[PDB]
Order: structure tokens, then C-alpha cells, then sequence
């Protein structure tokens, strides 16, 4: 019949090609469709909710809801240090890559876009304060003090009724994007927050108050590579 | 169940008190 | 393509973007243009390969089991039993648990390979798949293995592995990831998903009746979900996987640790 | 008429799984734990599927007869499941019953190495003993 | 938009400091509909007395409590004419409005994450053996712990909610938080979500409510030590098949 | 774009299909929040 000629590249099983195969059951009815509540079609739909950071991953606090509140407090000593402060790199940052903007983006090698860090106060509604949370892309150091911070990309977060706020970090990157992985070619910078005034509080209030960091994909955000998640290891035959 | 232990040890359950009969229940 | 970035400007008004709450479970849908000063970017960036098609559309091994091709007449050892499930290996575990609720079609392929140890030229296997309640075969050689209605396919070494489709077979509307609940109405039996997965048997065999030296046959499916709709998304998995039966953990930590919450690894020391 | 007594008992006082092999009416066989070994690993795996609490005895009577085969089960002397030879499957009505053959079958061949026990290694067994006996 | 008050049966929900109402995955509860119907036989829908709002047993918050859960719609049995009808029919198919209320001063802090999970399968913490149907369901409901327990029961250790995840990761689901300086109530529309149809009322929980304070509970001396929290929960369109004899749980 | 079997299981995968809606997990919230207005 037709002449033909095999190409490189016949018999294999690469596992990613989309081809056509023989189905097993032929002319099955299957079970209708249902609406069901929910659908996600894509994962960056999962990579945009906010997630709560566990920003307070410190040693031993890591198996706790400590991991989690960032402890802010009225007092008038170590004002000048920063209440936290952690690599902007949604991939591999300890703090940022447990969250599902992480756990999402450790199924891919490659991503780009914005994050919003939005950072919800959890003291008294007497409780008031004023916090400056920065971002610096990674070309000078971390920053060491308030003023090298309010040199970058930074917010001055007024505490009240809102009770939330939303440091987005704006993608400033040399390429359309960075690799998920650790590499000092596609370094995002840092985040930073300082204590822009203080927290004051009434006499009958609680004196220490905690702080909870959400961290969510913006709309132009976006994973390139798909790659197999570091996360989860199989050491052997499950049960 | 429960058994009661038929003296001639025999036709009772649990066990503590080997093998069973159709009944399930043991006998020494 | 995701959203472009619209140019903005200085802003000093009553707007408040960057102040929301977070009490209302709603996440803020504040983009750079509204905290910063922004430049026109038109961004080409698209999200095709997030896709749930494209994230999911990767065959993954599900089963590896070997048979022998030689032994005694009624040796199970010369044929392999799977109990269809997608529980025994954890990466397409947990990919396919960050959904509760999927619905595919799979594109099965198997990848069966010959373990010798100190002259046959090529083995011919059958991998014959009994829908649930089907009978099931007692030995290699059992009637069962005629075929008359069970899907079967047949495979001699050396060819492209072999490849069929499955379409959504589950007596529900969808796949069910996560099964909160029991088997019996009375809140006992069986808890978890193992409830739902009426997934028949596949059952792999050496169709050689015999070898002079024996034979260790090793089979691999993949399974690669197709046409795939998903419902109400979950966490992803933080804790190793104990048993492929139930959501059996121990107790993992949230993250790796630091030394303390203003530990920032920098180069510049 | 080759049958099998087997027992087995969450809680035991310091055997807990012990086999009575049975021609007719004499005992030939006697198997226990300390000293059928994939059986013993497969009535002790079966406490673990029943969620309870409180002491549970599991006793089996698996053999066969000129060829018929008897899978019966019962839990806590009452008989909950038997051994479905089409199937495959050990079976009940009971939870109980579905919890055990659920957790049996996760061994993914032991459904096959009851069978085969059933239809003929329990014959072959019995008629080699008729022979030499 | 502080205040809002639901009205579902003989049954009124007043909440002055509220946050937004959070309508589970942007559906709004509904009837079964024909062409996505199964059973047959003609649905039951006792609208007024079932669709009403019930207040299940109140929580004590504490500065230490890692947090609580309920398998719903399986902690609604014996819950009036809602739990009859669970017992009398085979299946049953309704959403919910779950109000969660938490009042405290403004001296007072701490929030919590009111989740809804879909099918919030639990481990055990014997990891080879299970636990009944009492380590799950409620009466009073279970606790989460804040270390990793042992024994024949779910694992509650609250970093992992029970499901071997992360906690912090529950907001993927529909929730909202309680912060005692912002609300003091959460509500939560929840639709009907199952792979089928309808479903056992009783041998499947649809979705478990988690209240995990994310941030401890935290006041001086002198102010309120009490400080509960209530779950009202009010089934929505709510429609039973199958009707038989009684069930006996 | 050509189907060489008859049944639709024995296709190849979508992958060309691109569509979401992120608001059933971002927005679940009954009455709209515009972003620039106070949350509350
Ligand atoms: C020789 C023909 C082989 C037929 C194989 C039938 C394949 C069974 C269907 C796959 C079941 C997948 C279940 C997924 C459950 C889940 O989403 O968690
Ligand atoms: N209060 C209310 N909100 C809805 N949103 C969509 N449908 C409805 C409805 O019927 N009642």
C-alpha cells in the first residue's frame, strides 16, 4: 500500500506527547455531567488566593500556629530592628514556599509576575500602629535599617479599621522570568518591615499583638517549566 | 457472644480460660 | 495572556487599594498599578502550561509489580494483580489530590521489561483488565484469561509499548480524590476514598507457557489523565504518604525553620 | 475432609494466632505464632481495620472436602464473613466483615494465595494424605 | 455593610459587626434540578421546617485552645425536623448557611480561621490502625491539639487540620476570619458539593467546619475570661428521596 | 483536529484550552467588594 518511512522518534514513549490511542471500552456510556460547585481550570487560579505565611518559621516553631504570627508589641526597645525578614522567592524562601503560591509554583521551573503580601493585624481593636513593610530587589545587600528599607518598594501600613494591607511586590526582574529554584542569576530581593512609629494601646489592652502575612499571585502572574515538586519524596513501597 | 464453659472445658467463648467447633465456641 | 500593566501615576486621594480585609475570605485583587508608580507593559505572558490539561497531562507510573514465567502450576508469582488505583505512587498521588472532585478520561501505558539472573527470544504478555465482580483467575493458566468480554491486550517484546484509552468509568459524577465517610450507613466498615474506587483488576501474565531458565517479567503502567475536569481545589499534601488506603500521616512540620524571623540568607557578608 | 482451625486475638495473655489442622475427626497439624505464617500476618493485620476498642477474637475454618472448599470467619464467635471463590473476595454483610476483607485485599495478592489455597493446595494436600495415610 | 441580619425559617440571624457574607465558591444553594436528577421518586421539601437555623453547642475560647471541628450535615442528626428527616430518608441533598459567632471587646484580640472543608477525610494517629465513627463526629465537638497525639483516634495536631496539609493552606476553601477587633461573626453559604447527586445524610460528612485560631486569644486581667463561640447552622433548599423506615443512629 | 477512532476517550488531551475564573476562590464573597472602596 502506501509507501512510508519511519521517523526518528517511532515506537518510543515520551511520556508527554498527546496522541491518539484505542480506547479499551468501546461505545461507553459514562456517567453524566454534573455541576459540580468549584471548578478550577487552571492552578494559577490556586496560586492567587492568599495562604497564610508562616513567616515565624523559626527553629521549633515550625510544627506550631506560632509558625504563623509575626509578634509585634509596644515597647520602646529594639525599635530599630525589623520585625521580620525574609527572601521575596515564592520558590524556595522557607517562608513563602510552603504556601500554595509556592506549592503551586514548585510544579514549574520557570515563573514571572507579581505578589501581593497582605498583612492582616490580629491585636486589639485599641491597639494602633503604623508599620513600614518594604521590598528591595536583590542588587545592593538586605536592608539593615529603616532607611535602607524606605529606599525601596515599601508601604506605610496605618493600622485601624481596615485591619489589612497590601504590600504588592511589583516583579521589577531583568528577565520575563526567574527560575523557581535558588539561582543568584534570577534573585527577587528581599522583604523587610519596620516599625514606621510603634503599636500603642490603651491601659487595659494587651501589650503584644500578633501579625498574619497572606501571600497570593497577582493577575500577571504565570509558570513556564512544568517540573516534578521537591516536596513530596516516595522513600519506598507504600501501605 | 459470651459462653458457658460445659464441663465433662467445652462449648464456650472466649477463648481464655485449643481449638473450636462448628459452633465457634472451644474446647480443651 | 495575563493582564498587561496599566500605567499609573501619583496618587493622593481617598482610594485605598492597598487597605482591605482579609475577615471577608476575600483576597485582594490589588495589582503593582495601585501601589506603585507603573509603566505600560503589555504583557504576553500566558498561563498554558498551569493549565489543569497540561499540569495533570503527563503520564505518570502508577504501578510496578513483576511475575515470573516459570514455577509451579498453581504458582501466583507467575502472574501480577493491581486492584486499580492511582494511591501507590505519591507524586501522581498528590497531584491528583489537590482536587477533590476530577473527572477523565486515561490514557494507559505500559512500559514491561525482563529481569534474567545467571534462551528465549522474545515474550508475549497479556494484560487482561476484570471489571469489579468479574472472575477473577486462580492461576496463569485459568479460563479466565480467554477473554470473552474483558478488555485485554497482548504484547510481544521489542514493539512500542502498549497504549489504550480509558474513558470516566466511576459510578458517580466524578472521581472522588477525598471520601469523607464509610462504607456502611451505620458509620462503620471502610473510611476514606477506598469507599468510592470500584476501579477494577488488572491482571498480567507471561502468555509463554514456559522458559528453560526463568524469567522475571517487570510491568509499569502510566496513567495520564485526559480531558480532565476538576472541583473545589485542596492543599497540597505537606506529609509523606503512610498507606495507599487512607490519609494515614505523620505529623510533618509547616515549613523548613530558620534561626529567626529576620534570617535573610544574603550573599554580601 | 482436610480442615484448619485458626484463631487469632487482639489481646492476649502472656499466642496470639494458633492453627489446629484437621483429617475428619484427628488433629495432624498444630501451628502458633511464637513458634500459615502469611496467614498469621494476615488475622493480625485484621484488628487493625476494625477501629474498635474493646477485645476481638478472629477464628477461620479454611478446607476442603471430596473438591469442596470452606472459607468461614467469624468475630467474636459469630460467623461474619465467608470466602467468595468467583469473586475473590472474602465477603460479609457486617461492617465488620467489609473493614477485614478491605484491609486483606490491600495486600494485593493475598486474595490469589487464598484462592489457590482453597482449590488446590488444600485438595492436593488432602489427597496426598489419603494416599500416604 | 457591618450589620446583616438572615432570616431562613421561624429563625432570624442579627450581626452588627460582620464581615461580607462568603457564598462557598460563588454558587448559592439550589434544588436539584431535572436534568441532573437521579432518584426518581419525588423529592420532599419541607422548606420552612428544615431550612431553619440551628445552633449547635457553644465552644469556649481559650489562650491556649488549638481550635474545634463538625462533620456536617451528620452533626445536625436529632437536630429537629432536619434530623428526622436525615433518619427517615436514604438521601438528602441541602447547602447551608453556617453563622459563626464570636463576640469579645475591643480589649480583647485573636482570630480565627472559620473554614468549610469538602470532604475533610481525616488521618488516624496510629497510622496503620483506624478509629471509629465517635473520633469524627460530635453533642460537643472535637478539638484539634497543639502537639501530635497518639491512639485510635484522628490526628488532630493542628498544624496539619487533621488532613496531612498545611493549616495555614485552609483558605483555599471557603472561609472567612473572625478577628476580634474587626467582626465578631463569620457566615459562610456553603452549596451542595458531592460527586453526586444527593447522598447518605448519615455515612458521608460533606464538609467539616474547622475554627482554628490562627492568632491565640489574648486579654489582661479584669477583662471577660469567658469568651464562647457558637456555630448556628442553617440547612438551604433542603430535599430528601428514598423516604423508608427510620434509621436507628 | 482529526479523530481517527470513534469513541471521544480515545482523543488526545486539550491542551490548547485556556480558561478560568479565579473569582469562586478569590471573590466568594455575596456582595462585591470594588477594590479601591473601604473593605468594610
Ligand atoms: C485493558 C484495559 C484497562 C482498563 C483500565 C481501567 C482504568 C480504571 C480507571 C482509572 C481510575 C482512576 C480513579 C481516579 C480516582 C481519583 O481521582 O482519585
Ligand atoms: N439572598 C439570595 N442571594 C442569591 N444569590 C443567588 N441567588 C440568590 C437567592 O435566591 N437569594
Amino acid at each position: 500500500g502506501v509507501p512510508v518511512l519511519n521517523t526518528p522518534g517511532s515506537n518510543q514513549f515520551l511520556t508527554s506527547d498527546d496522541y491518539q490511542s484505542p480506547s479499551a471500552m468501546p461505545q461507553f456510556d459514562e456517567t453524566p455531567e454534573m455541576h459540580i460547585p468549584g471548578e478550577v481550570r487552571n492552578l494559577m487560579e490556586i496560586a492567587e488566593v492568599d495562604s497564610v505565611v508562616p513567616v515565624n518559621n523559626v527553629t521549633g516553631k515550625t510544627k506550631s500556629m506560632d509558625a504563623y504570627q509575626i509578634p509585634v508589641g509596644t515597647g520602646n526597645t529594639d525599635k530599630t530592628k525589623p520585625i521580620f525578614s525574609f527572601q521575596m522567592d515564592p520558590g524556595y524562601s522557607s517562608v513563602l514556599k510552603r504556601t500554595l503560591l509556592g506549592e503551586m509554583l514548585n510544579y514549574y521551573a520557570h515563573w514571572s509576575g507579581s505578589v501581593k503580601l497582605t498583612f492582616l493585624f490580629c491585636g486589639s481593636a485599641m491597639a494602633t500602629g503604623k508599620l513600614l513593610i518594604s521590598y528591595s530587589p536583590p542588587g545592593a545587600s538586605v536592608p539593615t535599617s529603616r532607611k535602607d528599607a524606605m529606599l525601596g518598594t515599601h508601604i506605610v501600613w496605618d493600622i485601624g479599621l481596615q485591619s489589612s494591607c497590601v504590600l504588592c511586590v511589583p516583579w521589577i526582574s531583568q528577565s520575563h522570568y526567574r527560575m523557581v529554584q535558588q539561582d543568584p542569576y534570577t534573585s527577587a530581593g528581599y522583604i523587610t518591615c519596620w516599625y514606621q512609629t510603634n503599636i500603642v494601646v490603651p491601659p487595659g489592652a494587651p501589650t503584644s499583638c500578633d501579625v498574619l502575612c497572606f501571600a497570593s499571585a497577582c493577575n500577571d502572574f504565570s509558570v513556564r517549566l512544568l517540573r516534578d515538586t521537591p516536596f513530596m519524596a516516595q522513600p519506598g513501597k507504600l501501605q | 457472644i459470651q459462653r458457658t464453659p460445659k464441663i465433662q472445658v467445652s462449648g464456650f467463648h472466649p477463648s481464655d480460660i485449643l481449638s473450636f467447633s462448628k459452633d465457634w465456641s472451644f474446647y480443651l | 495572556t495575563v493582564a498587561n500593566t496599566q500605567p499609573s501615576g501619583p496618587s493622593n486621594s481617598t482610594e485605598i487599594p492597598a487597605l482591605t480585609a482579609v475577615e471577608t475570605g476575600h483576597t485582594s485583587q490589588v495589582d503593582p498599578s495601585d501601589t506603585i508608580q507603573t509603566r505600560h507593559v503589555v504583557n504576553f505572558h500566558s498561563r498554558s502550561e498551569s493549565t489543569i490539561e497540561n499540569f495533570m497531562g503527563r503520564a505518570a507510573c502508577v504501578f510496578m509489580d513483576q511475575y515470573k514465567i516459570n514455577g509451579e502450576e498453581t504458582s501466583t508469582d507467575r502472574f501480577a494483580v493491581w486492584t486499580i488505583n492511582i494511591r501507590e505512587m505519591a507524586q501522581l498521588r498528590r497531584k491528583c489530590e489537590m482536587f477533590t472532585y476530577m473527572r477523565f478520561d486515561i490514557e494507559m501505558t505500559m512500559v514491561i521489561t525482563s529481569c534474567q539472573d545467571q534462551d528465549m527470544p522474545v515474550l508475549t504478555h497479556q494484560i487482561m483488565y476484570v471489571p469489579p465482580g468479574g472472575p477473577i483467575p486462580a492461576k496463569v493458566d485459568g479460563y479466565e484469561w480467554q477473554t470473552s468480554t474483558n478488555p485485554s491486550v497482548f504484547w510481544t517484546e521489542g514493539n512500542a509499548p502498549p497504549r489504550i484509552s480509558i474513558p470516566f468509568i466511576s459510578v458517580g459524577n466524578a472521581y472522588s480524590s477525598f471520601y469523607d465517610g464509610w462504607s456502611h450507613f451505620t458509620q462503620d466498615g471502610t473510611y476514606g476514598y477506598t469507599t468510592l474506587n470500584a476501579m477494577g483488576k488488572l491482571y498480567i501474565r507471561h502468555v509463554n507457557r514456559s522458559s528453560p531458565h526463568q524469567i522475571t517479567s517487570t510491568i509499569r503502567v502510566y496513567f495520564k489523565p485526559k480531558h480532565i475536569k476538576a472541583w473545589v481545589p485542596r492543599p497540597p499534601r505537606l506529609c509523606p504518604y503512610i498507606n495507599k488506603r487512607d490519609v494515614n500521616f505523620v505529623v510533618t512540620e509547616i515549613t523548613d525553620s530558620r534561626t529567626s524571623i529576620t534570617d535573610t540568607p544574603h550573599p554580601e557578608h | 475432609s482436610l480442615l484448619y482451625h485458626l484463631t487469632a486475638v487482639s489481646s492476649p495473655a502472656p499466642p496470639a494466632f494458633w492453627v489446629s489442622g484437621w483429617l475428619g475427626p484427628q488433629q495432624y497439624l498444630s501451628y502458633n505464632s511464637l513458634r500459615l505464617r502469611i496467614k498469621e500476618k494476615l488475622f493480625l493485620e485484621a484488628f487493625k481495620a476494625l477501629g474498635g476498642k474493646g477485645p476481638y477474637t478472629l477464628q477461620g475454618l479454611l478446607g476442603c472436602e471430596l473438591s469442596v472448599p470452606t472459607a468461614k470467619f467469624a468475630l467474636n464467635g459469630e460467623e461474619f464473613m465467608n470466602f467468595d471463590l468467583k469473586q475473590g473476595t472474602w465477603g460479609g454483610d457486617w461492617p465488620e466483615a467489609l473493614a477485614i476483607s478491605q484491609r486483606w485485599q490491600q495486600q494485593d495478592k493475598a486474595a490469589n494465595k487464598e484462592l489457590t489455597f482453597l482449590l488446590f493446595s488444600c485438595p492436593h494436600r488432602l489427597r496426598e494424605h489419603l494416599e500416604r495415610g | 455593610d457591618r450589620v446583616r441580619s438572615m432570616t431562613l425559617g421561624n429563625s432570624t440571624i442579627t450581626t452588627q459587626e460582620s464581615a461580607n457574607v462568603v457564598v462557598g465558591y460563588g454558587e448559592w444553594p439550589s434544588y436539584l434540578s431535572d436534568r441532573e436528577a437521579t432518584a426518581e421518586d419525588q423529592p420532599t421539601q419541607p422548606d420552612v421546617a428544615t431550612c431553619r437555623f440551628y445552633t449547635l453547642e457553644s465552644v469556649q475560647w481559650e489562650k491556649t485552645s488549638p481550635g474545634w471541628w463538625w462533620k456536617f450535615p451528620e452533626a445536625l442528626k436529632n437536630m429537629g425536623l432536619f434530623g428526622q428527616n436525615m433518619h427517615y430518608h436514604y438521601l438528602g441533598r441541602a447547602g447551608y448557611t453556617i453563622h459563626v459567632q464570636c463576640n469579645a471587646s475591643k480589649f480583647h484580640q485573636g482570630c480565627l480561621l472559620v473554614v468549610c472543608v469538602p470532604e475533610a477525610e481525616m488521618g488516624c494517629a496510629d497510622t496503620d490502625t483506624t478509629f471509629p465513627a465517635t473520633e469524627l463526629t460530635t453533642d460537643t465537638p472535637h478539638v484539634f491539639t497543639s502537639d501530635s497525639i497518639t491512639g485510635k483516634k484522628v490526628q488532630a495536631a493542628v498544624c496539619n487540620a487533621g488532613m496531612g496539609v498545611g493549616v495555614g493552606n485552609l483558605t483555599i476553601f471557603p472561609h472567612q476570619w473572625i478577628n476580634l477587633r474587626t467582626n465578631n461573626s463569620a457566615t459562610i453559604v456553603i452549596p451542595y458539593i458531592n460527586s453526586v447527586p444527593m447522598d447518605n445524610m448519615f455515612r458521608h460528612y460533606n464538609f467539616t467546619l474547622m475554627i482554628i485560631p490562627f492568632a491565640p486569644l489574648n486579654f489582661t486581667d479584669g477583662a471577660t475570661a469567658y469568651v464562647p463561640i457558637t456555630v448556628t447552622i442553617a440547612p438551604m433548599y433542603a430535599e430528601y428521596n428514598g423516604l423508608r423506615l427510620a434509621s436507628t443512629q | 483536529n482529526i479523530n481517527f477512532y470513534k469513541d471521544a476517550a480515545s482523543s488526545a488531551s486539550n491542551r490548547q484550552d485556556i480558561q478560568q475564573d479565579p473569582g469562586k476562590f478569590t471573590d466568594p464573597v455575596k456582595d462585591l467588594m470594588i477594590k479601591t472602596l473601604p473593605a468594610l
